């Protein structure tokens, strides 16, 4: 086994494995945006061009990938931003246990993109159907959206300084239940907790928010309510993107000249160990703490000592699932896999064939589609058949139990 | 060498019982016989040993060598490449002999299972041989074209045992059976326009899984789907007579709206139409075991793998669904065409609900399999299970608990359907009514999956929404008592009641009394890891709180 | 010395031996 | 409002399934318990029955038992009233078609009419029982001539007959007892007959039903101990090929051991013939079995040394051409009903017996088999055909340790059957001695249900040892790689797996670093709350007030 | 809630109930002890008598049996047998039998000599002549056998392993007082198999100190076990006799001279914050945290012989030395009930023929018991079973 990376700068469209050694680089991609890319179903990945108002696809499951499209799909609008609600919870026959395989045909429910202006299109990906347009829903832009459980609510945060928490069955059937504006200035990125549960009443879901205003903003969802924000983090420097560990034991900070970490359970000197983010449940107070980072050339001032990782100008950043390594995204367009506590990088990756990293993305591996509409909307019609295409999947398909049939079946003869 | 002297093995099976036959079958299971130099000498005196075992017998010899058939196929390689077609031969050539006469050995009493061994050993040969492709080409497919013709005619009596291997066959084998189809369809018809009812529930899902496997030959598909979804608007017309379903005008127009399609198929429309006269009051039967004949086919259409995709039509069914549970005496009243009788009010009374329960039949198949691919509609379907809740005649929410009881089977499908839904949806929904009055169902019809389901629907309720106090007190007071119970009269509590625990102990619901001293000490004893991490981090945590 | 912290020393999980190839 | 029961007793006498389902389904209903019909309108149905029951063409008499079955079980009036009638017609019916067998099992219908009829005889007289003044008067006068039927119709059909006699046996054991020789002679004749012919559950109920025989304090451990008797001269048996006194602390135990069954006879010319050793000692471990683990009326003298002291000798049976591969399969056999006898002795009583439980531990190693030259490797060819032995070695490991709980030292049996359960975790191939251009598709590959078991006791593993370091980084590698395989097949992870992984986060032992954020990324979307806990762990459960 | 309610003096015994005034004296006893009866089972009820060397057992009226004895002895606990009434091989729930025991008698007199006896065939399992030096204030199984806790006027607690008791070398000893141990209680939570990684063991003795341990190395293997660590002591003003906790731990209630006072856990600071102390040294006194100091609250001012809390966390029982004992509430502070019979020396309550003993100790042999397995639920459902039974058999019948 080994890790994927997938990442696509302004002029370039490299794939590549992290101990491999190998890559395949896509033919024709072209982005000018932060967070426009998605792998689709296991089977396909998409990308928005910039300027061609049209989404590439590209088949990505066979043992010697399509290095070219494998599909176009034209759109109404040139659009910037794009995420994926993945169906789960339909493979494993809860009725009757039986381990249904995957289809060779499978994909999500929505493809939730949207372009500037504001305007949000959210579009049924087994037949292409517009179920709701937002004409507006942020009032400069978006520039990141995202589906925190399965397919419960998704997140959304634009250049208006305001993140925006949805619920999907109040999006597609609109009113949203929280908006949250603390920053000043242009929201550049967001990050939640890999670590989730199948409700928001019984867990501490961290929201982590990063704008152009310097600061880091560390959010407690648990709703049943607004989420209330416990700590809360200022830098020097205009911070331009983050990741997190895999289980929210520190963050990770891609901005102008370097990356910087910091831990969460912040380490004093007595081998005292503070807990930034210590929360419950809807009963939680709104006091807020407030710290400053400063880097590494105990913290009763209101201070705090992040760790220089790099000095890259540093666009975007990944995490592998081991939780140790950076993969993160400079703006000569070139990829730099580094460790995370000995500071020393390990692999560059470049492209062959240039712009900065606009997106990147990691997952481990082992060893047609419908056309989209375009100005239409799914009403309130009840004689319309709101088909879809679809696949189910085979299931899974001893000797003991054998002979036991046998003994069974000797007793009926007097032969 | 250890090896046990296979030719001994050999000498002894045409003499045997079974304290040795089981024995010589376990040897038979050894690794050990599969060299190559050993293919001339002996296990061709065991295979010709077993092939007059199978030619000629008493019909005890016939089992011994069909069984041991199997065993010697499955763990030898080289057997199975080599006499695999022979063995499936012979034993073919006497199920051909047997199915002729059916009528003369089943008046010998060992007859049933005797075709039972014949057809399970053929069917082992068979799913053996079909994933080997040298050893298909020229070596199974040209035996299949006599041996789909003598299953067809044998499913007419033995069903149970035949269409699952005829499923197999048509699904990987489809091109071979394009011949037989027709003459497998009018096999399937006169089952179904047969009683129905001697048949359970397996071979039931059987007849319908053939019959919708028969239109493999992307489009097909799609026109049987839409053939057995235009049956339903006669039926529920017909239920008209009994009930207006003039009143809403809402409906109404929904069931105008329904698909119908004439002119275009005759190969699937095969059922005769129902008179149902109002003075035979046990003749109204015929309409939901109609509805469930229908459904049944319906979801095999839906619910079956194949290697395409399907064209299937959502909003329909939804409609359909919606309709079917518009079907009650709470908001539309009887017909006054038909004249009061007891008897007969007391048979449509009961009736209705089983004509709802089709519909949530449907619609839980409908949300197990393409979860959230419907989601544009969840919430209607929840509004619509309050339909189902019966109430007195007095509509001021009053449930009538008597009726409740003759449906505990038809609310467990109800439960496990608003599990399934609500493991989808977020936490701010406008179905509360609904949810307050399926509390008052469960408490009712509680006081063994039954608590299962109706404990996770509890923690869905309660990890969604605060509920009010006395809803949640019941509930408190339910999974303690019963926890106390099961653990005064038996040792343990299982996982459901103690999960259902934990959600009420974690709750912002607080103020109560028997929630801090009583639902904590049962769990503190009780061997459960997911208590231990709230009791004992294994993570750093601050000694003083804020809250 | 915890467990479910970030360690001390450079590669952890190395010696599980998920990403190294046996050469045949 | 009322359906008219009259009009259900009419339409009854003709009605096939679809009306036939029906006429039961709404008399369940208890609105027919009422003022005013509980004399003139179910007469009209009982005697609707008994017509359909005293004569008919035996479709009428499955119906009608159906229908009295289902009639007095939801009407406790038509029990109070005509219970009686409704079994003495059923018996009659019953006593006629069982004083011919030959002439009645000649039509694939035969079978299931006596089963409805022995069935239905079983369920009235299984409701008959919580009313004392009813089970007098219709029972009593009558279980003296149902019962030589039914033991006469268990020489033909045990695995239906004897649950009843079972049942009525132990309910009643005074009207039993002038028929109790009777009933004996044919359980000596259904085990002096191959015995393998028989199921697994008629053989537990003939062993069950001849242990309650000895109902008739004392008897019950006459009968115990002769059986418990009868093991040894059958190792002193075996005792003459595999050359005791090599180890003579055996020998000292296997002498420390205290009728109607046939000493047999061996021959080494016909090795086939020493399969009658191992089907003598399971025959004699499920009647100890059936006298251990029933229940009874009183209490009861159970020697759990003695049977100790056999599953320890009967495991130390281990180490011309084609005898000594039959030597090499029959002592396998042989130790696991030890193993099987240890099952029932740990779970039935529990922490009695807890003095052994440590013992019994190392003599599992024993069970292992081992490579033949010198050493303590494992032989794997072996262990191949012992899958169902190896699985039920699990479930009693799991059943020891639910007792013991986690343990300081470890020992040498746990990581030795970590490398058995590792080697049958992986998809067996039978073509490795050796093509036809595809072996791969000559495998057996493994079910969920296996890998639940094997994850299972991993668990059991991990929970209550410090294991070492290869059997540990080995459990960890396979759950992340068949958890990976898994979620690319299908599109989730089997809650066995997550159970596992849950485990090795939770209790890593020896190890300095946990595998949390690996098991999170592999958790992706498929969420879990044990991770919730661990990463975002919540306030006390006490402060709220 | 409405739990039974035991206690005897040592003059006398009774059994009665908090919400009813309905009472069973019980004819002959005589008792000198803290802790010297025990239910066995939910039928029996053990007693060790004064000055006679035997047990009396009572039913839930009048002695039933009598089992002489080789010494008078002290102190009596039970290890409880389970993992009985369900069969993990067959799926089924089994009902209790009509005979049911558990599975050891421990036993202990003073000078230390602690007997270990086995129930169901009574046997002398296994004899400690010397475990303290001292007498034996209380012994008690804090899991369900896995350990046997023993505390003595030698001012030590003695962790013994049970498995490797009964086939000696105890697994910790804890010195850490002055003075004879008086109580001690355990808290604890369990995982999927029963060990000791979060529980935890309050102690406490006549130097008016309460000591709390944490017991999460114990299975570290370094006596044998690797000694625990202690996270909390309190010191309080006056001789301490009895301790009992709150099910959820979060109140400890402490019985002494002059009273039962009462001590929050989840220590209540000023505006809004909680401190939890058992995740150091305090000084107690009656009636802000960083002085080093806790502050008591006081609920009587009698004497203190004996404590048990309710099930519902709310009523304590306060068995004082005028032979009564007093049911209060913690939120008032106020009586509710006052039981007499017609000091204490124990006090318990739940809510709703046997062998002779031996006098020298087992050395195969026949290691019998007497046992009864009970009959499952089954002989003491669903017609849609019954319903596709009698559908499939149709097809069976043709003419």
């Amino acid at each position: 086994m080994d890790e994927q990376v997938i990442f696509t700068t302004n002029t370039s469209g490299t794939i590549a494995s992290v101990h491999s050694f190998e890559q395949i680089n896509l033919r024709q991609c072209s982005t000018q945006s932060r967070n426009s890319c998605v792998q689709v179903g296991n089977k396909y990945l998409f990308i928005a061009q910039a300027q061609k108002a049209l989404i590439n696809v590209y088949n990505l499951s066979g043992s010697f990938k399509r290095e070219s499209v494998e599909q176009r799909l034209p759109l109404p609008e040139i659009l910037k931003c794009l995420e994926v609600v993945e169906n789960d919870g339909v493979q494993y026959d809860r009725i009757q246990g039986v381990n249904h395989n995957l289809p060779d045909f499978n994909l999500p429910y929505l493809l939730l993109g949207s372009t500037e202006s504001g305007k949000l299109y959210i579009w049924e990906l087994n037949s292409g159907i517009l179920l709701n347009v937002k004409p507006m829903a942020h009032y400069q832009s978006i520039t990141k959206i995202k589906s925190i459980l399965n397919g419960k609510y998704i997140i959304t945060s634009g250049n208006d300084s305001r993140v925006i928490i949805w619920q999907t069955v109040d999006l597609v059937s609109p009113k949203p239940l929280c908006i949250l504006h603390d920053h000043t200035l242009p929201v550049t990125d967001f990050q939640v907790s890999s670590s989730q549960g199948k409700f928001l009443s019984c867990t501490d879901t961290k929201l982590f928010t990063v704008s152009q205003d310097a600061t880091i903003r560390c959010y407690d969802l648990s709703l049943i309510k607004t989420p209330v924000l416990l700590a809360t983090f200022t830098t020097p420097y205009s911070i331009k993107s983050i990741v997190l560990d895999p289980a929210d034991r520190a963050c990770y900070i891609g901005t102008a000249e370097g990356c910087f970490s910091l831990n969460l359970f912040y380490k004093l000197k007595g081998n005292a160990i503070v807990n930034l983010l210590q929360s419950a449940g809807v009963n939680t107070v709104q006091k807020g703490r407030v710290f400053s980072l400063v880097q590494r050339n105990l913290y009763a001032m209101g201070q705090l000592v992040c760790e220089n990782v790099l000095n890259s100008n540093v666009s975007c950043l990944e995490i592998s699932m081991d939780g140790t390594l950076l993969l993160i995204g400079d703006t000569e367009g070139k990829v730099s896999i580094a460790e995370i506590y000995s500071k020393q990088i390990i692999r560059t990756i470049q492209t062959l064939t240039v712009g900065e990293v606009t997106n990147l993305l990691t997952n481990p591996y082992r060893l047609k589609i419908p056309n989209l509409q375009r100005v239409i909307f799914d009403g309130k019609n009840k004689g319309h058949l709101h088909d879809i295409w679809y696949q189910i999947g085979e299931p899974e398909a001893d000797f003991n139990a054998y002979l036991e049939q046998v003994k069974t079946q000797e007793s009926i003869f007097s032969h | 060498e250890e090896f046990i002297a296979v030719s001994t093995l050999a000498r002894n099976l045409e003499i045997a019982k079974g304290n040795e036959f089981h024995t010589i079958l376990a040897t038979l299971r050894s690794p050990v016989y599969i060299n190559e130099q050993l293919l001339k000498s002996e296990l061709s005196f065991l295979v010709t040993k077993i092939l007059k075992l199978i030619r000629s017998g008493n019909d005890f010899d016939l089992w011994k060598g069909c069984h041991t058939s199997v065993v010697t196929c499955a763990y030898n390689p080289l057997v199975l490449s080599t006499h695999g077609g022979q063995l499936l031969a012979a034993i073919y050539s006497r199920l051909e002999q047997k199915t002729g006469f059916y009528s003369s050995v089943i008046s010998s009493s060992h007859g049933k299972q005797l075709f039972n061994t014949l057809i399970s050993s053929v069917a082992i040969i068979i799913d053996l041989m079909k994933n080997k492709p040298t050893l298909s080409r020229e070596a199974l497919v040209p035996k299949l074209k006599a041996i789909i013709p003598t299953l067809i005619t044998l499913s007419q009596y033995e069903p149970e045992l035949v269409l699952p291997v005829l499923q197999r066959i048509l699904k990987r084998n489809t091109t071979t059976f394009k011949p037989f189809t027709n003459k497998f369809r009018t096999v399937l018809i006169n089952l179904i326009i047969s009683d129905y009812a001697s048949l359970g529930t397996k071979t039931q899902r059987l007849v319908c899984e053939n019959f919708a496997y028969l239109h493999l030959l992307d489009s097909n598909w799609r026109t049987g789907l839409m053939s057995i979804l235009s049956q339903f608007k006669p039926i529920i017309q017909l239920c008209g007579e009994i009930l207006d379903f003039e009143q809403d005008n809402e409906l109404y127009k929904l069931i105008k709206s329904l698909p119908v399609i004439d002119e275009s198929n005759n190969k699937e429309e095969f059922l005769p139409s129902l008179k149902l006269d109002f003075n035979a009051p046990l003749t109204l039967w015929e309409i939901p075991q109609r509805l469930s004949l229908l459904a049944d086919m319906l979801v095999a259409f839906i619910s079956l793998p194949t290697p395409f995709p399907i064209r299937v039509p959502l909003g329909g069914i939804n409609s359909l669904c919606e309709v079917l549970l518009g079907v009650s005496n709470k908001y539309l009243p009887l017909k006054k065409e038909l004249r009061h009788d007891n008897e007969l009010n007391g048979v449509i009374n009961t009736i209705l609900p089983q004509i709802q329960f089709q519909g949530i039949r449907l619609w839980e198949i409908m949300v197990s399999k393409y979860g959230k691919c419907g989601l544009s509609f969840f919430e209607g379907i929840l509004s619509s299970i309050e339909l189902f809740i019966p109430l007195k005649k007095k509509s001021n929410n009053e449930i009538d608990f008597n009726v409740v009881g003759s449906l505990k089977f038809e609310f467990a499908t109800v439960f496990r359907l608003v599990n399934m839904i609500l493991s989808h949806l977020g936490h701010q929904l406008n179905i509360i009514s609904v949810i307050s009055q399926l509390i008052e169902v469960a408490l009712f019809l509680s006081h063994m999956n039954w608590f299962n389901e109706i404990n996770d629907f509890f923690i869905t309720a309660l990890n969604n929404w605060i509920l009010p106090s006395t809803p949640h007190i019941q509930i408190l007071k339910y999974s303690i008592t019963q926890s106390l119970r099961l653990k005064e009269r038996f040792g343990y509590i299982p996982e459901s009641f103690v999960n259902l625990l934990r959600c009420e102990v974690l709750h912002p619901g607080s103020e109560r009394v028997s929630i801090l001293p009583i639902a904590i000490s049962l769990l503190k004893n009780i061997n459960d890891d997911m208590f231990e991490l709230l009791c004992h981090p294994k993570v750093p945590v601050g000694m003083v709180y804020q809250l | 010395r915890n467990p479910y912290l970030i360690p001390d020393y450079p590669q952890p999980f190395e010696h599980l031996k998920l990403f190294t190839r046996e050469l045949k």
